[PDB]
């Protein structure tokens, strides 16, 4: 049981930060389409394209 | 189990960043609208867009809409109701003069049954032959007043009320009644309703005024002091029978916020024509075109006739928002991005 | 590996698919607000206990309703309420969402999750306060709902349909009986069969956090998550949660008995729930009774525990068990709230404080505790080794002022003394440890059969293990016979006292001496 | 302007009206002023209702003596703030946040709201380590929670305050984190000793000290244990360092609410409480809890109301705890000290996956030995010692033992018998309670086993009385 | 027209307000119906006070959950009415009159209101005469009373079920009559077992079952047993024939009475029940009671809260008993049936 | 603290009627002279315990 559970705990402290490097390295990325989501948002708000 | 850990947190951050993006994104858009909306012709099409909307909603199951029988609780809506059904044929033969005199006369009863309300207690009992209060009424004001105003306070004392208020409410309103019909034969038959409605929304930036003017100790005429000048201004009040309406509200008003009873006045007004009115929003002042459109068209959803008013703000970015009764039809773009904002995932 | 471009398109086709079209509704105006109880002027078509939205997406439920405003009971985020906001109608009564998703989830007494695994699909929307079934739509309690501990299953038997109370006051062991009830059916949830397979809901109200987490951890160490959801109103949340949160919790479990499916639901502590009430029905300005309760509390609790029901065949012969909990007081059962859900179960499991103390644990008194289905909850085998039990403890509880005078006693009083303190000895268990109920079987054959009257009281907990232990790696023919046929038959019977003999002959008792007849 | 005005004043509770828009928020902390030379003062009312017609009912925190009807009352836009970060150590502070150690002490550090909500549900996680103190009675029965919470329930005058300044002693002494004590409605007395002798133990630079005592009206009374509170939860969630969180008299958190209760308009609950008794009481004790990975070890002082455990306030408070020790009035009176009930107190780390298979079964026995004794006491008072089987006899005499063996003589308790106070190991207290439950020293009288420490203490007081253990 | 408007909605009481000429009588029964699709309904809303200003206040009878203010309030001009005859014979009905096993049942019936006066004085037998059963403990230690109330004592597993089938039996075939019984606060897991035991006996002919049960408001659980012996007073005095009422746990009624009083907002009384507790018992247990040569008979179950004989509803309960049946399950145990307790139980 | 008398130890003869084992003073020792604070050491312990 202890090794078990100490060594998911090991698995659990790299997964952790591996996945915030996977995060604030996508924060990035999705800024380069928050624009034709801006866009949508006020044509369906409006009604027309721009 | 510990798998499930890393894939929950995982699937946690995911969704921070769902909504993070999507408040940007959000932001985003109101900035484009909010800068986009400077093009006047613009707003122009979102009201009429709005317009066109309201097009298909019709009709709204809205019945009939009264001042002051809402709060009538029981044995009042009969009684005021049997009231504006004897001077519905009491009026028609008074002269201009006889009404401004009915009214000062009527006010200055409302003041004094106020001043004192043991009086009003053996005047607000009830017995389907009243002809003891009938008496008092003889003996107490009959060598001190005219013959309607003695005549009316008869036929207001001829039925049972609620309450001891609710009848100096009654009187009150009849002389609100009688200024709007001197009025309405002087041709000025809706001057006063946007008379009315223009010193509300010029009382409602201001609560010291306001305020102070609910003075509930102050003598009455200390009162009528503070509404003279601040009426008394400029062309901003050339009606001459707001004037007693008012002062009327000033005086005689009972802890009720005179923001409030200067509203219920208008409603009044707009009430004696058998209309509604309408408090809508937008960014700018419309263009009378879209007023007519407007008003017909929600003629149209209430089935009734309607009159506007327009509390502009430019926190709207466009769009309209009526306030008919106590239903709201909202589609002010603010709103919208509100709404846009708060559905996020 | 994070789903990028996935949330993204996800939120683009949201944003995209947002067309909120403007009309028209019914608003009215916050006028007073405190304590949690908020009252709102117009609003001329809201109905009893209809859903209304507050700025900042706050719910409210409109109660009373009378001819100058509505007072409704804020959910959550009272502290946000100002007089003047503006409140919308939702047009519909307090609903919740339903669903198998809700297996292995902890949620609000609103169907939303509180635990961050996620969102919750769902089949459909129940409302909180749908009907009973009917008085010709139910059946006879028949199938036994096996809570594996002995004295519960051997004593006050619960079947399929029926209410249990569990009664006591506190410190008492209420939770664990409770959760070793839910954590018995992990075997029927392995069957596959949805005839056999319960689910079971949790509904904490009033709770502390992290005990709500602790039962969690219990239940996931058993592997009973995969057929358990859990509705947590906890202590910090609103009055409304934690009077909401049974009627969610039987809602979730309804939909499920109307699908043909065995549900078992536990509240845990409807005393908090009736506080709950109180408090808001305080606020509100109801008129008091006894302990200052509104009045109809007990159509409050009657109305909850009369939905468990065992269906007819015509309605698919789903049925929902319920366990409500109530703490009591210096173990005062005639308080208000004890009374009333004692009237209104089908039997009750009464656990003191000083029954723990002198070690009989559960600390159940078979003496007061009752099930009024009785032998119809039980399988033919453990109706017939436990028959004989009860009269046997009341006898030894009659003659336990006799202990220090065997050699004045009769012969047959001397052996019902020794017998009732086996039996004693036999119907303790350790916590979160259930049985099946072959098992069950052959300990109280063991114990009523007469082969403890040669073990030493101090040594029958032992001895029943051990000898279970030695059935379940040796001879697995009887208590797989006795599980496929629910009887003990006489070659059964015959071939049990053999084993019991050989390993009698075989067990080491803890003075030294033989345990041999 | 956007300034108030009182309206009525009735005791503690103040209404004060606003004009339209200007309606502040609930829990605003608003300012009013007394300018009678005597009693000037500013102060400091908690909107606590929304009246209606632009009315507001407060609270205040000061007393409203001198105060007019009329005068102005403005609005700050915020609840009451404390002051945060590592600058309270070594002070002592209202209510308010002012510092009585040193006025105008923090008037520029963090200043954080008193209100907020308790952390996520998926952020707890169950806490099951043991928190070792030397106490032969709380080691054993008892076992304390490292970020737990522990309670000490006991009426008026039986072990408490001595209970819970030993635990200061023994805890926060050789502890390596920040401790904050809260005071709440309790003795300004005890506050000037707690605060001097922390002084001089040289730990008072690693602990801060919030008082609202009795002398205060319900309002300090009421927010006192949320400024401690908030105080104790920037040491969790900022400094992320082992907080240790004493209370002095939660209950009186209670009782200030319950002294308002129907001056701002709510109907009685059963026993004379606020109907929302339940709801502010988990609304605070949610917020004193332990996250994952940010450890806050509470001990909070619970007043038992006319010594009835079944009053609603400690009834309530009962859920929210993991261990509670429970004094009683019986044990008081017979000279045992600590006064804890063994038979009533509890805690949901003795178990045998926690503690140990050895501890957990000598408590066990402890414990039954002790039920069946008091069980005989009846018989014992009416009949004699005589009437008893040999085994009752033999019972009685372990049972006495034992209960006067769980007695000690307490580090804080020096100052009432003149007697050095003992530490005993967990270890020790198992062992020897093992050999008192096999009845290894039935022969040693009632006397020296009382007011001892282990075993040795045993032998020497056993030998100071002619026997040999 | 002359139709009324809700006012007021407070959990189970509704306040109404009619027109200034058509303010219902007291305990009249009013509808009103709940129109939204998961909730639609019809309440039934009694009268219980004459507020002043056109407005009553009614107990309702149902959850009143999805009640929006203003609508349609119409009057039946009548108390809740039950229906009377020999078709409520082998049926279940609840407290309003509706057929549960079969809905729609007895609507062409005669209807009877459930408020009714007892027997006028010089009506009442002055002669006490006892019921010969034909059981012999009953018979010998525990005379019953013609015309009387007997306390039953038995829980489960004592055969309480079994003496009532018994009961019905003797009353059906040893005295031409007929058995009413009324569950109030009836369980309804208990009341269906009833059911399907009387049917598998083939006394359900014998018998109509009334039941108001624990899942409903208190005004239901208050008028049941009304219900109940209005259809019993309908069988003694129009068919001329002795009755057996069964009243489950008369307590129930004391206590929904309790909750109706406290949602009423009338000041509680000692201990807490509701300020007229003795009257409404008496008004209920002076109607079972022999008059023109015909009778109702009663047994009651009654539970005594605490255990205490001076608490105030069994010692209002027991100001109208005559006599007492106490099952014992000792007696079960040794196979003695019917299992009554010689020692225990007693007769005036 | 509290000095509480009883009449059932008044009438006994008791006088004053201090019940020693429920009285107490929460300033103790601290309240006397050091002879005072060393004789009478455990004596309200003694007398309990008696
Ligand atoms: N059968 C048992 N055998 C041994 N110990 C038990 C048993 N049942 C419960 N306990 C112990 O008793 C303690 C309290 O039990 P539990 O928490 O289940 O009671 P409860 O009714 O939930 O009381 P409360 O709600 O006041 O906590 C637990 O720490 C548990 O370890
Ligand atoms: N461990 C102890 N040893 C000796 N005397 C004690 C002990 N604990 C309490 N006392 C005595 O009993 C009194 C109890 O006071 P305390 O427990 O501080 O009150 P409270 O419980 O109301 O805070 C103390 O004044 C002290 O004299
Ligand atoms: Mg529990
Ligand atoms: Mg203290």
């Amino acid at each position: 049981r202890v090794r078990a559970e100490q060594q998911v705990a090991s698995t659990l402290q790299t997964a952790h930060e591996q996945l915030k490097r996977e995060r604030d390295a996508v924060e990035l990325d999705l800024r380069a389409h928050v624009g034709t989501m801006s866009a949508t948002l006020a044509s369906r708000i409006l009604g027309v394209d721009l | 189990q510990g798998a499930r850990q890393v894939d929950l947190i995982r699937a946690q951050l995911t969704r921070q960043l769902r909504l993070e993006l999507g408040h940007e994104s959000v932001r985003q858009a109101r900035e484009l609208v909010r800068n986009h909306v400077a093009d006047q012709a613009q707003q122009s099409a979102t009201v009429d867009r709005f317009l066109d909307q309201l097009d298909a909603m019709a009709p709204a199951t809205a019945d009939v809409d009264y001042p002051l029988l809402a709060k009538m609780r029981s044995a009042s809506r009969r009684a005021l109701t049997s009231l504006v059904d004897w001077f519905g044929t009491m009026a028609q033969d008074l002269d201009h003069q006889g009404l401004t005199t009915l009214a000062g006369e009527l006010v200055s009863v409302a003041r004094l049954l106020d001043r004192e309300a043991v009086v009003t207690r053996y005047l607000t009992v009830p017995a389907e032959d009243a002809t003891p209060r009938i008496r008092l009424i003889e003996r107490l004001v009959s060598g001190k007043v005219g013959a309607p105003t003695l005549e009316v306070l008869r036929t207001a004392v001829s039925k049972r009320w609620s309450a001891n208020s609710d009848l100096i409410d009654a009187i009150e309103h009849v002389s609100r009644q009688a200024l709007l019909e001197l009025a309405e034969r002087a041709g000025q038959v809706d001057e006063v309703e946007d008379q009315l409605f223009r010193f509300s929304r010029i009382l409602d930036v201001q609560p010291r005024l306001a305020i102070l003017l609910g003075d509930c100790a102050v003598p009455a005429e200390g009162r009528v002091r503070l509404l003279r000048k601040v009426l008394e201004r400029a062309d901003s009040t050339v009606n001459p029978v707001v004037v007693a309406l008012l002062s009327h509200t000033v005086e005689l008003l009972r802890g009720q916020a005179v923001e409030e009873a200067v509203l219920f006045l208008a409603e009044v007004a707009v009430a004696r024509r058998g209309e509604i009115v309408a408090q809508v929003g937008a960014a700018a002042e419309l263009s009378d075109a879209q007023r007519t459109r407007l008003t017909e068209v929600l003629s149209r959803i209430y089935g009734h006739p309607v009159t506007v008013q327009l509390h502009i703000d430019a926190a709207l970015l466009g769009g309209l928002s009526i306030a008919v009764g106590d239903e709201v039809i909202d589609g002010t773009l603010s709103s919208r991005l509100a709404a846009a904002e708060a559905r996020l995932p | 590996t994070i789903p990028a471009d996935d949330i993204q398109s996800a939120i683009e086709e949201y944003v995209s698919s947002f067309t909120a079209d403007t009309s028209r509704e019914e608003v009215g105006t916050v006028v007073d607000a405190g304590d949690g109880i908020a009252h709102v002027e117009g609003l001329p078509s809201v109905m009893t206990q209809e859903l209304l939205e507050f700025p900042g997406g706050i719910l409210g439920v409109a109660l009373n309703l009378d001819e100058h405003s509505v007072g409704a009971v804020i959910l959550g985020d009272f502290e946000n309420i100002e007089e003047g906001q503006q409140v919308k109608r939702t047009g519909e009564v307090l609903s919740v969402p339903v669903g198998d998703g809700f297996l292995g989830r902890v949620v609000n007494p609103l169907g939303q999750p509180i635990d961050g695994r996620g969102d919750v699909d769902s089949d459909t929307r129940r409302a909180l306060e749908l009907q009973a079934p009917s008085v010709v739509h139910r059946q006879g309690v028949k199938e036994p709902l096996q809570t594996g501990i002995k004295a519960i299953d051997a004593m006050t038997p619960i079947g399929r349909g029926q209410r249990q109370l569990i009664i006591g006051d506190r410190k008492t062991g209420k939770t664990a009986v409770c959760v070793d009830t839910i954590l018995n059916q992990r075997q029927n949830w392995e069957s596959g069969d949805p005839k056999k397979q319960v689910r079971c809901v949790y509904v904490a109200i009033g709770q502390k956090g992290t005990t709500i987490a602790a039962v969690r951890r219990t239940l996931e160490e058993g592997g009973a998550m995969d057929y358990t959801t859990i509705v947590a109103a906890a202590a910090s949340e609103s009055a409304g949660f934690k009077w909401l949160a049974p009627y969610t919790g039987s809602a979730i479990a309804q939909h499920w008995m109307y699908e043909g499916k065995h549900v078992l639901i536990i509240f845990d502590d409807l005393t908090k729930q009736a506080e709950a009430y109180r408090a808001i029905s305080l606020l509100l300005r109801r008129p008091p009774g006894r302990e200052a309760y509104p009045g109809d509390v007990f159509y409050l609790h009657s109305r909850l525990l009369e939905r468990c029901a065992k269906l007819s065949d015509d309605l698919g012969g789903g049925s929902l068990t319920g366990l409500p909990i109530i703490e009591t007081k210096a173990n005062d059962i005639s308080a208000y709230i004890p009374t009333n859900v004692i009237s209104i179960t089908d039997g009750q499991c009464f656990l003191e404080t000083d029954l723990f103390n002198q070690g009989v644990r559960p600390a159940i008194n078979v003496g007061v505790s009752v099930s009024r289905v009785g032998g119809a909850a039980q399988i033919k085998a453990m109706k017939e080794v436990a028959g004989s039990l009860r009269l046997d403890l009341s006898q030894y509880r009659e003659l336990e002022a006799f202990a220090a005078f065997a050699s004045d006693l009769d012969a047959a009083s001397k052996a019902q003394l020794e017998r009732g303190a086996r039996l004693v000895e036999l119907l303790k268990q350790p916590q979160s440890q259930p049985m099946p109920v072959e098992e069950q079987v052959v300990s109280i054959f063991l114990g009523t059969g007469g082969h403890l009257d040669s073990v030493p009281v101090e040594d029958v907990r032992r001895f029943e293990t051990e000898l279970l232990d030695h059935m379940r790696a040796s001879e697995e023919e009887i208590l797989t016979e006795i599980r496929d046929s629910q009887k003990l038959t006489e070659e059964a019977a015959d071939k049990l006292t053999e084993v019991i003999k050989n390993f009698k002959k075989g067990f080491a008792a803890t003075g030294g001496g033989s345990v041999v007849p | 302007d956007t300034s108030g005005r009182v309206v009525r004043v009735t005791g503690p509770v103040v209404d004060v009206e606003f004009p339209r828009g200007s309606i502040p928020e609930l829990f605003n902390a608003l300012h009013a002023e007394i300018t009678f030379e005597s009693l000037a003062k500013t102060l400091t009312l908690e909107v606590a209702q929304h009246l209606g017609d632009n009315l507001v009912r407060t609270i205040s925190l000061q007393p409203t003596d001198g105060l007019v009807r009329g005068v102005e009352v403005i609005d700050t836009g915020r609840s009451i703030s404390v002051p945060v970060g590592e600058g309270v150590k070594g002070h002592v502070f209202n209510a308010l946040g002012d510092c009585l150690d040193e006025p105008g002490y923090g008037e520029k550090f963090e200043h954080w709201s008193i209100h907020r909500k308790p952390p996520a549900f998926e952020e707890l996680e169950p806490r099951t380590e043991m928190l070792e103190t030397g106490l032969k009675v709380v080691d054993l029965l008892t076992p304390y929670v490292r970020g737990g919470k522990i309670a000490l329930f006991g009426g008026a005058g039986v072990g408490k305050t001595v209970l819970i300044q030993e635990m200061i002693n023994r805890i926060a002494r050789n502890f390596g984190g920040t401790s904050v004590f809260a005071g709440v409605g309790e003795r300004t007395r005890e506050g000037n000793d707690l605060w001097v002798e922390l002084a001089e133990a040289n730990v008072l630079k690693d602990t801060a000290l919030v008082f609202g005592q009795m002398d205060e009206p319900p309002g300090t009374r009421m927010r006192v244990a949320l400024s401690a509170l908030t105080m104790a939860e920037w040491f969790r969630d900022e400094q992320g360092q082992d907080v240790l969180l004493f209370i002095d008299n939660i209950f009186r958190f209670t009782q200030a609410g319950s002294e308002v209760s129907t001056l701002l308009g709510r109907m009685p609950s059963a026993v004379g409480y606020q109907p929302t008794l339940a709801d502010e009481m988990g609304e605070l004790q949610e917020r004193i809890t332990s996250t994952r990975g940010r450890s806050i070890t509470s001990m909070q002082a619970v007043y038992v109301p006319a010594d009835d455990y079944t009053d609603p306030a400690p009834a309530t408070t009962f859920a929210h705890l993991d261990a509670t020790t429970e004094l009683s009035r019986a044990v008081f009176s017979k000279g045992i000290f600590p006064a804890v009930d063994p038979l009533a107190s509890s805690s949901t780390i003795l178990d045998p996956s926690v503690v140990g298979d050895e501890h957990y079964r000598v408590a066990q026995e402890v414990i039954r030995i002790l039920q069946r004794y008091k069980d005989l006491q009846d018989i014992i008072a009416i009949l004699g010692i005589d009437e008893l089987s040999e085994e009752d006899k033999q019972l009685v005499n372990r049972a006495r033992r034992i209960e006067r063996f769980l007695s000690q003589n307490m580090m804080a308790a020096e100052q009432f018998t003149g007697q050095p106070g003992s530490t005993v190991p967990v270890k020790e207290t198992i062992e020897a309670f093992d050999r008192l439950c096999k009845g290894d020293f039935d022969h040693v009288p009632e006397q020296a086993f009382f007011l001892i420490g282990g075993l040795d203490d045993l032998a020497k007081k056993a030998e100071s009385l002619g026997a040999k253990l």
